[PDB]
């Protein structure tokens, strides 16, 4: 507040974009009940994927 | 005599005015708004 008469009302903009990105981030990764799931390329090693 | 006295009084009152809040710009109106910014 450089001066009292100025009444420097701040504009919270960084917080806004941070939340706008974080919501989508969590909706991408943490949306599913699970996190990840390994996948193999052959049947000889599929028993270990699950 | 009246003209001379009037001129003297005018000079005096003008002198009292040129010592007032002169040494500063008249722009940038003050911002004594409130404690609420």
């Amino acid at each position: 507040p450089v001066t009292a008469g100025s009444s420097s009302w701040v504009d919270r903009t960084v917080w806004e974009s941070v939340n706008g990105t974080l919501q989508d981030i969590i909706n991408v990764f943490c949306s599913g009940d699970e996190a990840v799931t390994f996948v193999a390329d052959n049947q000889q090693d599929s028993d270990a994927a699950d | 005599w009246s003209a001379l006295g009037k001129a003297i009084l005018d000079e005096m009152v003008e002198q009292n005015k040129k010592q007032e809040y002169s040494g500063s710009p008249i722009a940038i109106p003050n911002n004594m708004t409130r404690l609420q910014s």
